[PDB]
């Protein structure tokens, strides 16, 4: 069967940069290769067919090269909207195998998160659980740290992080962290604090409340 | 003008069976070519199969051959993927797509929205929806969608009229085995009070449709 080995798995680049993605076939495919752009939670979009042919209505900054075994998709001047995963596909013959994919993230000026905390609603406490959420908004880079403190004690293994897929207009991320406990364990503590560390911060940012 | 709309996806017990439907709009199926492709949540794209509506000829990937059958009803303009004897591995978002008009090549230029198939021996559960109220420039508020299964959950703010600063987070699989997410939005501080904020949560698996209003508390 025919392999398609993609390179690399992921890359960061500045707006205006030249990006090059490589696919490699284990056998002579001649010219039978197609490129797809998949944005998250959207269907793949056809970019290139027959290795070098731009599909109608596709931006001209996308171009394709290659023959036989070695193939290249190129973005000449990277745009914010270009965040996505890109795929080569052998289009002949069946089975048509797809490459592993290439995640493209935009590199951008550094931005410190805006931090928020949210106490649990009274209607949730009714059913015997408490969820305390901390929101970090519109920040870059991705790598950030949310530490929970409960009456000034550091918390471990009782919170879960979820990350926004990079914004396609201003290239930022958002992050939610959720502290979950039994209302019995909630109601035995006073102050709920959320401590944030990022490259945009030179000193940890704490956001807190007192139970009622 | 041209589009595919897929349905039939949802929850299934391991060992069980399911039939997906790809409805075509804006072009005749006879003489065109239809592909099914899946994407397991973490990983990349996998070609399953191919049918030529006219004459009904088909081909499959080895990984599903014999287990899966593609067919089409030319008179209703709809294709199908019948999946038997499912496994955890088969959990994925399934798409149908039509081959491009411009060459022998198997390029796919029109895709459906995609439908999620989840195979596991777990029970459907409706989500609870909780306020995430603001306090104190600019202010943040949201909803907590808690304890639901399976994926997906649909959150909209004010029937879709609000899209600025709206972040719906990827779901997180909890210890309990249930899913949970938060949808959040940032607004001006002066608009609090005079602007209502309602989040519109829809979890069709359990068939929960809840629209909760988020305001500050006394
Ligand atoms: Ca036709
Ligand atoms: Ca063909």
């Amino acid at each position: 069967d025919i392999q398609m080995t993609q390179s690399p798995s992921s890359l960061s680049a500045s707006v205006g940069d030249r990006v090059t993605i490589t696919c490699r076939a284990s056998q002579d495919l001649a010219t039978d290769v197609a490129w797809y752009q998949q944005k998250p939670g959207k269907a793949p979009k056809l970019l290139i067919y027959s290795a070098s042919f731009l599909y109608s209505g596709v931006p001209s900054r996308f171009s394709g090269s290659g023959s036989g075994t070695d193939f290249t998709l190129t973005i000449s001047s990277l745009q914010p909207e270009d965040f996505a995963t890109y795929y080569c596909q052998q289009s002949e013959p069946e089975p048509y195998t797809f490459g592993q994919g290439t995640k493209v993230e935009i590199k951008r000026t550094v931005a410190a998160p805006s931090v928020f905390i949210f106490p649990p609603s009274d209607e949730q406490l009714k059913s015997g659980t408490a969820s305390v959420v901390c929101l970090l908004n519109n920040f870059y880079p991705r790598e950030a740290k949310v530490q929970w403190k409960v009456d000034n004690a550091l918390q471990s293994g009782n919170s879960q992080e979820s990350v926004t897929e990079q914004d396609s207009k201003d290239s930022t991320y958002s992050l939610s962290s959720t502290l979950t406990l039994s209302k019995a364990d909630y109601e035995k503590h006073k102050v709920y604090a959320c401590e944030v560390t990022h490259q945009g911060l030179s000193s940890p940012v704490t956001k807190s409340f007192n139970r009622g | 003008e041209v589009q595919l709309v897929e349905s039939g996806g949802g929850l299934v017990q391991p060992g069980g069976s399911l039939r997906l439907s790809c409805a075509a709009s804006g072009f005749t199926l006879s003489g065109d070519w239809i592909h099914w492709v899946r994407q397991a949540p973490g990983k990349g794209l996998e070609w399953l199969g191919e049918i030529s509506a006219a004459g009904g000829y088909t081909d499959y990937a080895d990984s599903v051959k014999g287990r899966f059958t593609i067919s089409a009803d030319t008179s209703k303009n709809t294709a199908y993927l019948q999946m038997n004897s499912l496994r955890a591995e088969d959990t994925a978002v399934y798409y149908c797509a039509r081959e491009s008009r411009v060459s022998f090549e198997a390029a796919m230029d029109y895709w459906g929205q995609g439908t999620l198939v989840t195979v596991s021996s777990a029970s459907t559960k409706g989500p609870s929806v909780f306020p995430l109220a603001p306090s104190s420039g600019t202010a943040a508020l949201g909803c907590l969608v808690k304890d639901y299964f399976p994926e997906p959950v649909t959150v909209s703010w004010n029937s879709g009229a609000l899209t600025s600063g709206v972040h719906t987070f990827p779901a997180v699989l909890q210890s309990s085995g249930l899913y949970s997410l938060s949808s959040v939005v940032t607004v001006p501080s002066s608009s609090l009070g005079t602007q209502t904020y309602i989040c519109n949560v829809n979890h069709k698996p359990s068939n929960t449709k809840v629209d909760k209003k988020v305001e500050p508390k006394s």
